[PDB]
């Protein structure tokens, strides 16, 4: 979160040095139980704020977002991510730690520490009232499995979810590849223990999410076009989190000439 | 266990003749639906007795007998005829004073009575008669009816 | 049959004809007069 | 000349359309076969043939073209996004030319397609480039698509109609023309454009058009073929139609040219349209009667009782005057300045001269109000569906005031409460779908079977769907593997077959909670399951809640200048519905609200699970919720988590997509208007308006009176301190009050407010309703799609609904008749080739559009138009025609042709069915009779077409609950009585065995039907021609008995000088009189309109008035009771609940129409929009007891009887073109009982 | 009511809901063979409207007995299973100066709050809810159970 | 506010027999409407007084 | 007679109106109009 | 009724700050301005 | 302190202020 800093912690801060006492005034009202007249005047400036500078910033951050191989973001409500119609799964999420005195601790902030405090409760009020699931419950499952790897006493077995370029769309493009062989970028890693998930798994062509990789000036993106479901993954594979997409040879690339977007069906290997 | 097959069978085997324009045989059953209704209304009316205290089942205002309507309308006598049989079944204080005044709103030409306020009259709409005040006197007393 | 049909025109127009004998035709113009007295305004009783 | 320029065939026609000549067959079919073998192109020809003296100039800047390359950009990966020049909305189409990007089709040469090249490349290879040029080409021959055939066909109509002047009638009120086709300006800037095209002394066509799309003509080197110009043609047609349907002035049409020559000559061709979109109505419509002098008649209507049962009444003339002017500004200084960007002022200030000539209210201002409207350009507008959905779809709503969030409670599972402390518009939203919420969870009604199968059947949509994705590749999720084809399966993915995938529990599962993965497919059965108790509630709030009754009476009341009205749309009412603010108090107030249901009772199949609720900090304890709040926790899992959207174009190329908003394509975006309204003007508008005047007004008036919601539409009609309205002080402050009012909550409010009154897109000005002709213009069409769908005969039905759709406006009809006969020939002559062997054709004579609806111009016996133009379709209207003529005919064929031996009753020993063999009647009647879409070819995997597993099965989902039973008790019980005792149909009753079959009906109709199935309509079609049945219908031949003669007209229903419908003036000859001798305001008495039908609670499989008749028709007959609860169970109704019904349906006490409905004689939708609800039961008499015979004397059948015979009656009334008149039954040829009793052999079927 | 029977139980017609019933359906037949009824209606179609009402009356119904009877006893062992006890207050038919306008519930002692002799209409808390029933509901149930 | 549906409702509400010839039910119904049915000659008389 | 016997027991407002709320009309709008009410007294039945 | 007899019985400071708090706090609010208050005195329900 | 929210909890289970210190300010 706050990579959409990344273009506003002091734009948001030039689009209050006007108002004065109902800036400070209005600060107070966000950490005091009540709430006043001064909290929306300094929120319907942010929120104006929000719409023009960011909701852009987020709309061009789509493959970013949801198309690099396996990706997991982080935002401040919902709202930042529906906004900009970004195709991801919004889980909510409540820490068992209390924030605002942590936010209070900060030290060496752009602006002051109210400064977040001002952002904290414009980032709040955006929420959309929907129970927020315990953080915990997502945390047990994506750094879950990853927890049991050390007392498996086996080593592991990496098997890739593969997908595969025809050669000629590569060169079609301004870009030289070498041998004109198909070429397979890995989707996606995955660890087995024992040889399982090859068995049955390997060379299956699971296909319900076809998969299609983007090439541009240096990286890759992939979409899956059937959304490749969590549910689907046979137990005992752990995936990794934040995967990044690599091509298997990446030395038959040559020149890395164009850009362009092909499609193909994956497997496991 | 509610049946209605059994209030139809007695009711359309009253031989009516298919010459007159109105057949009051047709009418009675047209206001009387089968509109889904699993007749919980008649067990929301016994259990609302052991909650007096609290809930009070008044009678639905669209299903009075409305004025600007005389007792030769036929749709208009039968439904003053369903509120005085479903009268005590309802919990309400005044139900009583309501369903005597669905009638004597009803033909307010050819027998005019006397409702004790000023106010309201006697072809005032009979949902208003809920005060206790507004009882007309010959409803309370029947000799002051010549 | 036109004929037929412009016999009834002639019914037609003479309940056209009738109708504008109940309520007749009334100028607007006129009308504008009668109703708001502001028209008409009052003379200037206060030089 | 022009006349003397056509081809021989179509000088004859244009002759006989005209009503020189009653068109014959002979005529009809060299005429018809003239225009599909000569060029298309070749129509141009004639525009070089007629002088012109308009002075319209077109500029050499049309034809410039800055090139698609620029404005074709795939901004995003796969997405061919056009970069805006100048706007974000400039997305509709580029002005370029496709000079480069075609190949010439061999067959046509010198009119290419998309490349061969580039388009293998799209498909293969994306070539930013060589896909940015496949999503030109399918956009320019798209937008080029939305037209009803090629306009350049529709062009050359309108030249056979003004091939000749009109033949006189000889009716008194018959105008001849005024339009001249050498002072057009329409038609004159299509030849100064057509010379462009012009390759030595030919004359090519821009876009011949296909039904895949359109055909770009090559240029030669040197030229270029800028794709604005054959939009260019598509409007300046569509003007040069309506203005000679429109008896437009010069002057005016003028005007409207210089609209579209500006529009071509700028970037974007469509894109300059829609920026002056209301550009024409703010001129005329919106601002009529400003200037000093107003006063003309204006209808009276009243208001009876105003909360409900909305009924309003005719009852009289108000003399206008300089008071209750409209107090609103006119709008010449804003569109104007508007208008003023784009060069064209000039063309303002005219039509501002024209208007200020129409001072008061008469016949011939508010046809001039009719000549502008007529002016928009009428195409529709075609934009990429990947850049539709990112400027539409897409856009979230700024909330001025959101709900803070300490004014929720602790969350209880997924949904929150509100708390009790926060008043505003939230708290009254809150409280109104919470007090409803907990009247549907305490209720009887959907605990029935009936109405279970009832809600199930609309889920699964009996008329609309989306292209859905499937549902396995989504259940990969879930572990609930779906259903698979027993044999061969043709639907795919219908909505239908969605739940054939999956019926095992219910429709549904709790098993199934996987219905959050990918919603909304479109460019869900168990979403639409799940949002079961979003729209039970909805339809609890939209109680109060058509258009002939219910607006058309209304728009009427609303516009009379008693009562100033302000007409409020909201714009983007679907993208307003967000769970930031809207649906997350509409989810919670409804989890509020089911609460005081048992808490451990199931609904619709989803059982009643436990939560956490945490809403108490000291005590969170599990609580076991309803079945209903089961849905609602899944509701706010998927209102929160938005709408996917796998858009998926076929214009673009490779633009596949996966898309999350929070739009909806039911009705609570039309259920949340009246409750916010209600708070606007009971709180939040008294509470600051700083008008003491203003507030005074607002206190007296309420919702259910003085608001009338429907959709997003809406108008607001103030209270009786009416025009005198201060509109500085009251009207412009109430409406400053309310705009900001729905900013603070997202709600865009977009208020318009004049003298006139917008409701759903029916205007209406001073008590007077003006149709808008560019609504649905002549020629244009939307499609939609990519290739069309056009076999052959599905043109037939778009000519009936291209004539009679126009009748609805107060078109004139004679030059719209011939306008519209000369079409219907055009789609007469048709054809399929094999693709390995023959060419096939049939020809459809004339009489099979007399049978559906488009009245005959010259019978060989009349003079030409007498027939109106509101004669009914069918056997009413074949009646009223053969009742016209029955003394001519009989009284030629005694003079022609030799007499028969025999005798028919109807006629006498004269010999008429070889007769009217030898003019075509009986081949037009057994033509329309056939059908016309290609049957779904009856192939199936096994079982010769029996044992099918996904007709079979999806009965499963119709029949939970032992409701089943029902339906079996009802084929067997009727089965049984039928085909044994008496009453013997042979065919189904419409029990519920016939809805299964019926979406599989409507689920298999495949595009493509194979040739094998084509060929087979070809083939039966032209059986059906060459060998009509010589012999009429069953009951074309009982209702010939018949001597329908008509007196003199009935007193009239209005002043007929008030202009009460758009200039249905004495220039139209018909529509003056059938709409001043019959009024408006369509409501009459309850003995014959009000809307009965004797079961309501249809399954939706089954045609209401397929029941409402059946439960009539064996009550004509002797009909035991039993006959009447076996039809009933049939249709799946209780047996208690049969028998209510099956008592109730008497003769005495049943609807006039419905009784004629026995024997389908409908009323039709011509005269919909009529007051004949006191003309057939005053007027129109079975029998008047001294001009009338007594032999035909319904005597003790009259009750059945007397229905039949006054809509005979009303159609013969309607179908001649003068004033409507009293209409009597002379004689019956056989006695009345012996018609009686020839109806009751027919009743048995 | 009358105690439960274990015995067969049949439609009796000495209820008082039957006399109740078997008297209004004998009112209507005085008011639809009235003098100002039969100078309007046909003498026909009020044959019919008497041989409605004649065959309403004569219903063999189960629910007269119910509610004298079975339902007593029903209502009397809901009331202890249920998990809101009955908060009931006095019935009283047709006395004019016994209504209950309002049954009130205090939660602040008046005596401490000054409030010492003002009417019970202002130092408590009135319940205002009221259960619309119809009646064409309730006379299919109460004429017609089996 | 004149509601001509209101006489309507009372007229038409009367069980005739349909076995004659002229009926009296029908022959006032057409027989009342006006002849162009402005009731504002009912405000014109009271226009007059 | 039922036809007849129909219009006597209809419930209009209009002769409660003409007796009660008409003359409140009469009253102010003859100071609204332009012209004031030019009235003659009514004669009922009298011949002379 | 339920309504107003809300309204009765909510408890509220404000009848005491009027009669026990606000004269102490009128009274030295009266010392610290620049313009003194300047009071002619209530009468109440005397007509002379 | 003035703040509905002990009024708005019981009146709607049956369903700055400154002219209240102009009125004070002007005794």
């Amino acid at each position: 979160d706050s990579d959409a800093l990344g273009d506003f912690l002091e734009r948001l801060e030039n689009l209050d040095p006007n108002l004065l006492d109902r800036a400070v005034a209005s600060i107070l009202s966000p950490t005091s139980d009540t709430s006043d007249d001064a909290v929306t005047t300094v929120l319907d400036a942010f929120n104006a704020l929000y719409r023009e500078i960011m909701t852009p910033a987020q709309r061009a951050r789509l493959p970013l977002l949801t198309q690099q191989g396996r990706v997991l973001a982080f935002a401040h409500s919902d709202y930042e991510l529906l906004s900009a119609n970004i195709p991801i799964q919004v889980v909510r999420g409540s820490i068992p730690i209390d924030h605002v005195v942590n936010l209070l601790a900060r030290r060496n902030r752009v602006g002051g520490t109210a400064l977040q405090v001002l952002l904290d409760y414009c980032y709040r009020t955006q929420a959309s009232p929907l129970a927020p699931t315990p953080a915990g419950r997502l945390y047990k499952q994506l750094f879950g499995p990853w927890l049991m790897v050390p007392r498996l006493s086996e080593p592991l077995i990496k098997l890739r979810l593969v997908a595969s370029a025809p050669a000629k769309v590569l060169r079609a493009a301004g870009w030289t590849i070498d041998g004109d062989p198909p070429l397979e970028v890995s989707c996606l890693c995955a660890y087995v223990t024992d040889r399982a998930a090859a068995t049955a798994l390997i060379e299956r062509r699971l296909d319900s999410r076809a998969l299609v990789t983007v090439g541009g000036d240096q990286l890759m993106f992939v979409e899956y076009a059937p959304p490749l479901p969590l549910v689907s993954i046979p137990r005992t594979f752990l995936l990794p989190v934040t995967y990044v997409v690599h091509w298997v040879p990446p030395q038959r690339v040559l020149l890395n000439g164009g850009n362009v977007s092909f499609t193909s069906g994956l497997e496991w290997t | 266990v509610l049946d209605p097959t059994v209030l139809t069978n007695a009711i359309t085997t009253i031989s009516e003749s298919t010459t007159q324009t109105i057949s009051p045989i047709s009418e009675i059953l047209r206001l009387l639906q089968p509109m889904g209704n699993d007749y919980a209304a008649f067990w929301k009316c016994i259990a609302s007795w052991a909650y007096n205290g609290l809930v009070t089942t008044v009678l639905s205002e669209d299903a009075f007998p409305d004025s600007s309507q005389s007792i030769t309308h036929l749709p208009s006598m039968w439904k003053c005829l369903f509120l005085t049989l479903a009268g005590p079944m309802t919990s309400d204080p005044h139900s009583p004073v309501k369903v005597f005044m669905a009638l004597a709103n009803l033909l307010a030409q050819p027998e005019p009575i006397a409702i004790g306020v000023p106010g309201m009259h006697q072809t005032t709409p009979a949902s208003q008669f809920s005060h206790p005040g507004v009882w007309p006197p010959g409803f309370l007393n029947p000799q002051l009816i010549n | 049959a036109t004929p037929m049909i412009n016999n009834a025109i002639r019914s037609f127009l003479t309940a056209w004809d009738d109708i504008r004998i109940l309520s007749p035709d009334v100028s607007s113009k006129s009308l504008s007069a009668y109703l708001d007295s502001a028209v008409a305004n009052g003379p200037e009783l206060i030089i | 000349e022009l006349f003397n320029a056509l081809p021989q065939p179509l000088q004859q026609l244009s002759l006989a359309l005209a009503g020189e000549i009653p068109l014959t067959d002979h005529i009809f079919e060299q005429a018809a076969s003239t225009w599909h073998v000569q060029p298309r192109s070749l129509t141009y020809k004639l525009l070089d043939h007629i002088p012109f003296a308009t002075p319209v100039v077109v500029p050499p800047s049309i034809y410039h073209s800055l090139d698609w390359s620029k404005c074709f950009a795939v901004n995003q990966d796969r997405v061919e996004r056009i970069p805006t020049i100048d706007n974000p909305d400039d997305v509709y189409v580029p002005n370029s030319d496709i000079g480069p990007l075609l190949t010439s089709l061999h067959t046509i040469p010198d009119y290419g397609f998309l490349h061969p090249t580039i388009e293998n490349d799209a498909t293969t290879l994306r070539a930013e480039r060589a896909r940015c040029a496949s999503t030109f080409y399918k956009i320019a021959s798209s937008q080029a698509r939305q037209v009803k055939l090629d306009p350049i066909r529709m062009l050359g109509f309108l030249l056979l109609v003004q091939a000749r002047p009109r033949v006189p009638s000889g009716l008194v009120t018959d105008q001849p023309t005024r339009r001249d086709p050498t002072l057009s300006p329409a038609l004159h800037a299509i030849w100064q454009v057509m010379q462009y095209y012009k390759v030595a002394g030919v004359y090519y066509a821009p876009a011949l058009v296909v039904p895949s799309g359109a055909i770009w003509w090559i240029p030669p080197p040197g030229k270029r073929n800028v794709v604005s110009v054959q939009y260019l043609l598509t409007d300046l047609i569509s003007l040069a139609i309506l203005a000679h349907m429109t008896d437009m002035s010069p002057t005016l049409e003028l005007t409207g040219v210089l609209m579209y020559l500006r529009a071509a000559s700028s970037h974007s061709y469509a894109y300059t349209l829609l920026q002056m979109k209301s550009v024409f109505p703010a001129l005329s419509l919106r601002s009529m009667y400003r200037n000093k002098g107003f006063g003309g008649k204006a209808p009276a209507i009243e208001w009876t009782e105003p909360r409900s049962k909305y009924k309003f009444r005719w009852t009289g003339v108000t003399q206008l005057h300089d008071g209750l002017r409209p107090r609103s500004p006119s709008m010449d200084v804003p569109t104007l300045e508007t208008l003023a960007k784009y060069e064209l002022v000039d063309i303002g200030h005219t039509i501002i001269r024209e208007r200020n000539a129409h001072p008061q209210h008469n016949h011939d201002s508010v046809r001039f109000v009719r000549d502008v409207m007529a002016l928009t350009s009428g195409m529709y507008l075609v934009r990429q569906p990947t850049m539709s959905v990112l400027r539409e779809y897409s856009q979230v709503p700024d909330i001025k005031d959101p709900i803070p969030p300490s004014a929720w409670t602790g969350p209880i599972g997924n949904v929150r409460y509100l708390l009790p402390s926060v008043q505003g518009p939230a708290r009254h939203l809150y409280d109104t779908w919470r007090a409803a919420a907990r009247q549907i969870a305490q209720d009887p009604q959907w605990h029935d079977p009936l109405n279970q199968a009832i809600m199930r059947a609309q889920y699964v949509t009996a008329r609309g769907g989306s292209s859905a994705s499937l549902k396995f590749a989504l259940k990969v999720t879930g572990i609930v593997l779906p259903e698979y084809d027993d044999s061969k399966v043709k639907k795919s993915s219908k909505i239908y077959q969605a739940a054939q995938i999956a019926r095992i529990a219910f429709m549904l599962l709790i098993a199934a909670i996987h219905a959050e993965v990918t919603m909304g497919i479109r460019n869900n059965v168990i979403q639409q399951a799940i949002s079961a108790p979003h729209t039970l509630v909805a339809n609890y709030i939209n109680k109060h809640m058509v258009v002939t009754d219910k607006v058309i009476p209304l728009i009427l009341y609303a516009s009379t200048p008693p009562n100033t009205v302000v007409n409020v749309d909201i714009k983007a009412c679907d993208a307003s519905i967000t769970y930031n603010y809207f649906l997350s108090v509409i989810c919670g107030a409804m989890h509020e609200g089911f609460e005081v249901g048992n808490a451990d009772a199931a609904f619709m199949g989803v059982p009643s699970t436990i939560v956490s609720d945490r809403r108490s900090p000291v005590a969170p304890y599990s609580r076991p919720i309803s079945g209903l709040q089961t849905m609602v926790q899944h509701l706010a899992d998927l209102y929160a988590a938005g709408f996917r959207y796998s858009v998926s174009d076929a214009f673009s190329s490779g633009n596949k997509f996966s898309f999350p908003t929070s739009t909806f394509p039911s009705t609570e975006h039309t259920a949340n208007n009246s409750t916010m309204m209600e708070y606007f003007l009971n709180v939040h508008a008294p509470s600051h308006v700083k008008s003491a005047s203003l507030k005074r007004i607002l206190t007296d008036m309420t919702i259910q009176r003085n608001y009338v919601c429907q959709g997003d539409d809406g108008i607001l009609l103030l209270p009786h301190e009416a025009a005198s309205k201060i509109s500085a002080d009251d009207m412009n402050e109430l409406l400053t009050c309310l705009r900001d009012y729905g900013q603070l909550f997202g709600w865009n409010y977009d208020i318009d407010w004049s003298d006139t009154a917008e409701y759903l897109k029916l205007y209406a000005l001073m008590g007077c309703r003006i149709p808008n002709t560019s609504r649905h213009p002549p020629v244009g069409k939307e499609y939609a799609a990519p290739q069309t769908d056009e076999i052959w005969p599905s043109l037939i039905d778009i000519v009936i609904g291209h004539h009679l759709n126009g009748v609805t406006d107060v078109l004139n009809w004679r030059e719209w008749l011939r306008f519209s006969w000369a079409f219907a020939c055009y789609s007469s002559r048709g054809g399929y080739t094999n693709p390995r062997g023959q060419s096939f054709s049939a020809q459809y004579p004339w009489w099979t559009f007399v049978y559906l609806g488009i009245p005959p111009i010259l019978l060989p016996g009349q003079t030409p138009f007498i027939h109106s133009c509101y004669m009914p379709p069918g056997d009413q209207g074949m009646f009223s025609i053969l009742n016209g003529w029955r003394d001519w005919l009989i009284s030629h064929a005694s003079t022609t042709l030799p007499p028969l031996r025999h005798n028919h009753p109807v006629w006498g020993l004269s010999d008429v069915p070889s007769l009217l063999s030898q003019f075509g009647v009986y081949a037009g009647y057994h033509a329309a009779q056939h059908y016309r879409r290609p049957k779904p070819a009856p192939e199936t995997a096994s079982s010769d077409s029996i044992n099918q597993i996904t007709s079979d099965l999806t009965e499963y989902l119709f029949y939970d609950s032992a409701l089943k039973a029902r339906v079996m008790k009802g084929r067997y019980n009727w089965e049984r009585l039928s085909s044994s005792l008496s009453l013997n149909v042979g065919s189904r009753v419409p029990s519920l065995f016939d809805v299964p079959g019926k979406w599989v009906a409507a689920g298999r109709d495949a595009e493509k039907p194979p040739p094998s199935s084509v060929e087979d309509m070809f083939t039966s079609l032209n059986r059906c021609i060459r060998r009509p049945t010589h012999s009429f219908s069953r009951l074309l031949e009982l209702y010939l008995r018949v001597h329908v003669a008509l007196g003199e007209s009935i007193p009239l229903a209005i002043d007929p000088d008030v202009p009460q419908v758009a200039g249905a003036d004495p220039a139209n000859d018909d529509h003056w009189f059938k709409y001043t001798c019959l009024g408006d305001i369509p409501s009459a008495t309850r003995n014959y309109f009000g809307e009965s039908l004797f079961v309501g609670r249809v399954v939706s499989g089954l045609d209401v008035e397929a029941v409402d008749a059946t439960l009539l028709r064996l009550k004509i007959l002797g009909a035991p009771p039993e006959a009447f609860i076996a039809v009933l169970n049939g249709i799946g109704m209780s047996d208690s609940e049969a028998h209510q019904i099956a008592g109730r349906i008497s003769l005495a006490n049943a609807q006039l129409v419905q009784i004629a409905r026995v024997v389908h004689l409908s009323i039709p939708s011509s005269w919909m929009t009529l007051n004949t609800g006191p003309y057939i039961h005053h007027h129109a008499y079975d029998f008047k007891p001294g001009i009338t015979q007594p032999s035909a004397k319904s005597r003790d059948k009259s009750i059945w009887m007397s229905p039949i015979l006054k809509l005979l009656c009303t159609s013969y009334a309607m179908t001649v073109a003068g004033p409507v008149r009293t209409s009597i039954v002379t004689e019956i040829d056989g006695s009345a009982a012996a018609l009686s009793g020839n109806l009751r052999v027919w009743m048995r079927d | 009511n009358q105690p439960l029977p274990r015995l067969t139980v049949a439609p009796t017609y000495d209820s008082a809901m039957s006399n109740w019933i078997s008297t209004t359906i004998a009112f209507f037949i005085r008011v639809v063979n009235s003098v100002n009824m039969t100078a309007t209606v046909n003498d026909l179609t009020r044959r019919t409207m008497t041989g409605v009402m004649t065959a309403m009356r004569q219903v063999k119904t189960m629910t007269p007995f119910y509610i004298q009877h079975m339902c007593p006893t029903e209502l009397s062992v809901l009331a202890s299973v249920t998990v809101t006890p009955p908060f009931q207050v006095p019935f009283t038919r047709l006395v004019q100066n016994d209504v209950i306008t309002n049954v009130l519930v205090a939660r602040v002692d008046p005596a401490q709050r000054g409030d010492a002799a003002v009417d019970i209409r202002a130092t408590h808390a009135t319940f205002a809810a009221a259960l619309p029933v119809d009646p064409a509901a309730i006379v299919v149930a109460m004429l017609c159970g089996q």
